């Protein structure tokens, strides 16, 4: 058993680690106070769902996770919420000023004042670890922590961690949701400084959790909460690999193994089914092909972007519940049929299967339905990247008149590190198209 | 992250008043400073504007500054008088006579430091000043002058804070002399150079409201003032409550002004209401939005269809659907797109608070910052150089040490900002 | 189309199916991080200049 | 008012579309480049797929199918047919990697291809339009050739034989019929075509959505046989015929979306 820790930076980070704890304790049997009454092994143990909790002698299970923000009232939540005997007050970390939208008030001018404290209390876990796996980075591209704070942890923990995996929750800005105008600007900022630091990073784009929220929710104008919790349930069919018994992912080197076969194209892309409103009084039921088949339609996807038309260079299938081998296998042979499914010539056409029997938990009182089986697809497409071709172009609307530089520049940052930025965008744009033309 | 407000001088304490009643009463705090109140929402972020202190009393974190005694007695009398603490009471007694240098130069350096040294005890005091909002009129000479002077030092002293003002323009449709495009372009000059944004309250715009739409015969600057304290109250929605976007100064300046010296902003409100008539049918959501981007609703005497909107900035209060309000805000952008600069994309963000303000059961207010706002600058423009191209009334100013230098640079500093304005309108 | 790898557990199993086969130091980083703070440091300084004038 | 932008200005077909769609005081056109629209005639390279239907509160719609180069291509159609087990390696291809007996009108033993435009609307509706042309060539010969307009250079005028005086002819000499004899072939090939890439393409569960215009382009042979030429996604129309067409495509690829007939629809 190998541990690992999980970080989580601004406000999106911190909100989206809630809902993720939250839901990590219902699917392991451990309560608010942090008693797990099936651990008989009290005070320790090497089991899986010890890669993300530790014991006390006392028989708490406590998170392995700090949660840091700039500003103190979204973790001010967490210290008096319902979980929040959970956590260790030392994992709760808390300033005074936020970045106030800005990447280089949260990479420079701010960030270098609280780096060190962080670094430290990170510390303090790892030295409860036998032996330390790597880290779960959870974040928004958007805002101010979560862009420049995040990106100079990244390049701390490469020093510190050199030979630890870090892997990547990242929340791609959305229109309908956003709090900033500048959020392009955080965004290709916090890639570029990122990009060589972490080995594999699952983006959200707030615009797809956000209609999946209205289409199949019928929530009408869904908030963070509704949004955390769609977003938590994805993110536990990512993790259940590290926390349960299994052969398929167990590691986080198995992440970029099975998922990212060249280093800079790491963005596997996230399509979860089924996701079925509470309030539908009758559902029918849907097996393995129709919640299979449903992995290759874009309005499933965690980002909105057409894989008929990028190529794939790996990918997964994730179930959780009544799922047997025979019709997965039918399931994909009527699929591959059907559906424009090109893998770039040097890997093979393949699916890597999982399956975990204890199907999805969901929130007591939550709005997604309990259902019988439900699949996560984690698929490694050049398609994906559309949405770096988007944000990229609302950059340089902005960038190409200076709207806004002035914020940057005035914190310390240097105008040319704008332009540096965008130029390994163009390159990974450029990547992504000579792997899949 | 405590805010710090000033108001200076005639209008900056009249308007200043107003606003802490009105805001008072929407965070249920009367005037003895005791809170009651009905709801949570309004004790959340109250530290913001107010202190605490023993009891429980809410004590507002406002200076008030004159270097004339006369309106700050009133003030004192005045229905939330006595909230105010009392050592914040800064006064001179000769008064400024509507001369921006004697506010500036020669009566306003004799109180400037007392009034810092208030500034600084309320300082000390904050665990994270946000920075500091200053309330003031640019024609007279106390709030003008002696406002811009303080707004000069305040930098000097906390020059990682944020400077924010609510700064009245005068009108010749409501003016006590003929002075005021004098101080107001050596004002605005300040402003431009030492502020991160200020709101720019038009007393033409506010008489027009009073006069065509309000049907206010003749206007009293108490019509003005409720036009300006409906606006100040709705402005300031987003730092005093709870909501999905927590906003505070810095965040406002930073999404509000894409280049530093062009962060004047036109305010929009949206029922426009006279005061003491109250009318019974609430406005529908779409109707909101249409008043709120209508010429009529702007404080700020501007034709916004001269110009373009570089950013946007509107908050809904009352009770009503989330979903309509993205809807119909969607919807003004993607039928007038013309009038938004394509090259800051999703420039319009749109909050939404549940309490709304007092007699309304719905509001809206908006917040442009619009290349419309040149036509204000360039009408006080027009209004300097009738009088200055004779050199009229200057003795009033050098009498007190000024260099007709001075109005040289104060006047072409505010013809650049107007051709930077123009800059962009186009592009 | 070939199954492999099949691995059984009390929670569940995972395999493999193959449709078609193939065809900074420290120190640098406390370096920039001081760039900008004296950079900042610098334009801070102009501001109090210019407002000694 | 529906919005719409105009980003390939040398289409002929979009041109008139864009003059046809003013004209209902319904329908204001935006700048290249402001995104806020609902409507865009997209440029015909390098369209930007990947940045439509990401606009809050617009419904948008484009005039162009993501991925239709695969059979309007000279290579990857002939990639296409080969490879795609429902058009098999196939009756009405010539095999491909000349028509030595084509058919010729008399007067003149001359030489000709048909041009169809068929019009995709965003829920895969196929429409042939019921006006075809043929391109004639002022005498054929073994050992005038290409039928192409501006390579030809005027029996009947710009060297253009419309459908109603080529069944005419059809009847006179060979005692049949436009429909019988070419046009079931013609629509059986538009069909095959357009049903084998529609998983490829379509744009039914996406978040913008597609309909385009194409210019089938026949060779019929001596036994009254049609051949699949050409395949051609940015095609002009006839003068005679531009009218016609461009109002169609409003009514039937625009206002459909965005709200007796003279398009055959394609049934599958
Ligand atoms: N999915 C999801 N996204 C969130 C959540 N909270 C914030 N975001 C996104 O994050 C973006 C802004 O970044 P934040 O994380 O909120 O800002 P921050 O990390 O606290 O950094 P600061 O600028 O200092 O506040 C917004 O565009 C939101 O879309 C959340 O709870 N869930
Ligand atoms: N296999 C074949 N047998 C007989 N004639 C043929 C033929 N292939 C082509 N042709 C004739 O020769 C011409 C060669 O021109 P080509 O087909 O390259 O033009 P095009 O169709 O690309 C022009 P446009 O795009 O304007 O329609 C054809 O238009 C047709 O008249
Ligand atoms: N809207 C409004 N404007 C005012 C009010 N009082 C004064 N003004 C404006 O302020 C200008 C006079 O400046 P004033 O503040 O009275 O001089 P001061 O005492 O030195 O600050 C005039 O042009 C008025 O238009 C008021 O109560 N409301
Ligand atoms: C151009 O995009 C913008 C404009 C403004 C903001 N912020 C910070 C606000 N701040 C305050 Cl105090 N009130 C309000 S009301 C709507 C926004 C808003 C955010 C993004
Ligand atoms: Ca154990
Ligand atoms: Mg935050
Ligand atoms: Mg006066």
């Amino acid at each position: 058993m190998r541990e690992c820790i999980s970080i989580h930076v601004g406000q999106a980070g911190v909100q989206i680690g809630n809902a993720c704890w939250e839901l990590y304790c219902l699917e392991h049997g451990i309560q608010p106070d942090g008693q797990m009454p099936s651990d008989k092994t009290i005070g320790g143990g090497d089991d899986s769902f010890n890669t993300f909790f530790s014991e006390t002698g006392a028989g708490k299970h406590v998170p392995r996770a700090v949660f840091v923000d700039l500003e103190p009232t979204v973790i001010d939540e967490v210290r008096t919420g319902t979980y929040r005997q959970l956590f260790h007050p030392e994992q709760l970390i808390t300033g005074k000023e936020d970045a106030a939208n800005n990447y280089a008030r949260g990479h420079y001018t701010i960030g270098k004042e609280i780096i060190d404290l962080v670094l430290d209390r990170i510390r303090k876990l790892a030295d409860q670890c036998t032996g330390l796996q790597g880290f779960l980075v959870f974040h928004s591209f958007g805002g101010g922590t979560g862009s420049g704070f995040t990106s100079l942890l990244m390049e701390r923990l490469s020093v510190d961690y050199g030979k630890k995996s870090k892997l990547e929750f990242s929340i791609y800005p959305a229109p309908q949701v956003s709090t900033a105008v500048v959020e392009p600007y955080n965004s290709i900022l916090t890639t570029h400084t990122t990009l060589e630091h972490s080995d594999c990073a699952f983006m959200v784009d707030n615009e797809a959790i956000y209609d999946i929220c209205r289409r199949n929710l019928d929530i009408e104008r869904p908030t963070y909460t509704n949004l955390n919790r769609l977003i938590s349930q994805i993110v536990s069919s990512i993790t259940a690999s590290l926390r349960f018994d299994g052969a398929l992912n167990v590691d986080l080197t198995e992440f970029q193994t099975n998922l990212v076969p060249y280093p800079r194209i790491h963005f596997p892309l996230a399509t979860y089914a089924p996701v079925i409103s509470a309030e539908k009084a009758y559902h029918e039921q849907l097996s393995v092909a129709e919640i299979t088949n449903a992995c290759f339609e874009p309005a499933n996807q965690m980002v909105k972007c057409d894989p008929r038309h990028g190529k794939y260079m790996a990918c997964c299938l994730l179930y959780r519940g009544d799922v047997v081998p025979k019709d997965v296998n039918a399931a994909i042979a009527t699929i591959k049929t059907k559906r424009s499914i090109q893998f770039v010539d040097w890997c093979p056409t393949g699916f890597k299967v999982g399956i975990n029997y204890q199907p999805p938990t969901v929130v007591p009182g939550g709005d997604l339905a309990k259902v019988q089986r439900a699949v996560c697809m984690l698929s490694n497409t050049t398609a994906i990247a559309e949405a770096w071709a988007r944000l990229d172009h609302k950059f340089d609307l902005m960038y190409a008149k200076r709207a806004f530089v002035h914020w940057y520049v005035g914190e310390g940052m240097e105008e040319g590190e704008f332009s540096e930025a965008r130029e390994d965008m163009a390159a990974l744009e450029k990547d992504y198209e000579e792997v899949g033309v | 992250r405590e805010i710090v407000h000033i108001q200076a001088g005639q209008c900056g304490n009249q308007i200043g008043a107003k606003f802490w009643e009105v805001i008072s009463d929407e965070h249920g705090i009367d005037p003895t400073g005791s809170y009651h109140g009905d709801s949570d929402l309004q004790l959340e972020r109250i530290n913001v504007y107010y202190n605490e202190a023993t009891g429980n009393k809410y004590v507002p974190r406002a200076i008030l500054v004159d270097l004339e005694p006369g309106t700050m007695d009133s003030v004192r009398s005045g229905p939330f008088g006595q909230i105010f603490r009392p050592d914040n009471f800064v006064f001179g007694q000769s008064g400024a006579g509507n001369n921006w240098a004697k506010g500036h130069y020669t009566e306003g350096a004799e109180l400037v430091d007392s009034v810092l040294d208030v500034v600084r005890k309320e300082s000390e005091s904050c665990d994270c000043l946000q920075g500091f909002q200053l309330t003031h009129s640019l024609g007279g000479g106390t709030g003008s002058g002696m406002g811009t002077l303080l707004i000069s030092k305040i930098r000097e002293e906390y020059p990682d804070r944020i400077m924010n003002t609510f700064s009245v323009m005068p009108s010749p449709k409501v003016s006590d002399t003929v002075v005021e495009p004098y101080n107001a372009t050596l004002s605005v000059h300040q402003l431009v150079e030492n502020t991160d944004e200020t709101y720019c309250i038009d007393n033409e715009a506010l008489y027009d409201i009073c006069f065509r739409t309000l049907k206010l015969t003749t206007p009293t600057y108490g019509d003005l003032n409720h036009l300006v304290s409906a606006t100040m109250s709705g402005v300031t929605t987003c730092l005093r409550f709870p909501g999905q976007l927590n906003a505070d100064l810095r965040k406002l300046a930073v999404n509000m002004v894409p280049f530093p010296r062009l962060h004047f902003f036109m305010p929009g409100f949206a029922p426009l209401t006279s005061r003491g008539s109250q009318q019974y049918r609430a406005l529908t959501v779409p109707e909101l939005t249409q008043q709120m981007f209508d010429s009529k609703n702007m404080m700020a005497a501007c034709d916004p269809r001269h110009g373009r909107y570089l950013t946007v900035a509107a908050i809904f209060r009352g009770r009503m659907s989330m979903k309509e309000v993205d809807e119909q805000m969607l919807n003004v952008q993607n039928k007038n797109s013309s009038y938004f600069v394509e090259w800051i994309p999703n420039n319009v963000k749109t909050a939404v608070c549940d309490i709304p303000p007092r007699g309304l059961k719905m509001s809206a207010t908006f917040i442009g910052n619009s290349t419309a706002i040149q036509e204000l600058f360039k009408r006080i423009s027009e209004q300097f150089t009738a009088m200055f191209r004779r050199k009229a009334f200057l003795h009033w100013y050098t009498g007190e040490g000024m260099d007709e230098m001075e109005f040289t640079e104060a006047e072409s500093n505010m013809n650049d900002l107007v051709s930077e304005y123009q800059q962009y309108q186009d592009a | 189309m070939e199954v492999i790898e099949l691995n059984k557990c009390t929670s569940g199993q995972s395999f493999e199916v193959i449709l078609k086969p193939p065809s900074p130091s420290l120190e640098e980083i406390q370096k920039k991080l001081e760039a900008a703070e004296e950079r900042r440091k610098y334009q801070e300084a102009e501001l109090l200049k210019h407002l000694a004038e | 008012m529906y919005t719409f932008v105009v980003r390939d200005e040398n289409s002929s077909v979009y041109a008139e579309v864009s003059r046809l769609l003013l004209a209902t005081g319904q329908w204001k056109r935006l700048r290249k480049d402001n995104p806020r629209f609902n409507l865009m005639l997209g440029e015909r390279n390098r369209l930007p797929f990947g940045r439509l239907g990401h606009e809050p509160g617009l419904v948008q719609l484009v005039n162009y199918y993501r991925g239709a180069d695969k059979l309007c291509r000279k290579a990857s159609l002939v990639k296409l047919i080969k490879t795609s087990p429902e058009l098999s390696e196939c009756t009405w291809f010539p095999e491909s990697y000349y028509l030595e007996k084509p058919l010729l009108l008399e007067p003149g033993h001359r030489k000709f291809d048909i041009r169809s435009w068929v019009l995709v609307d965003h829920l895969y509706n196929i429409y042939l339009y019921r006006e075809g042309v043929l391109r004639t060539s002022s005498p054929y010969n073994s050992a005038c050739h290409l039928t192409n307009h501006c390579i030809q250079k005027g029996y009947e005028e710009g060297n253009e034989m419309f459908f109603e005086e080529f069944n005419q002819y059809l009847m006179d000499a060979l005692n049949t019929t436009l429909e019988n004899s070419i046009l079931l072939q013609i629509k059986h090939i538009i069909r095959s075509c357009l049903m084998c890439i529609e998983p490829a393409i379509s744009t039914k569960h996406l978040h913008y959505q597609s309909f385009q215009l194409f210019g089938f382009d026949f060779m019929v042979d001596e036994e009254l046989k049609v051949w699949l030429i050409e395949v051609n996604g940015a095609p002009a129309c006839a003068q005679k015929l531009y009218a016609e067409l461009c109002q169609g495509i409003v009514d039937v690829a625009i206002s459909s979306v965005f709200p007796t007939s003279i398009f055959i629809k394609l049934h599958h």
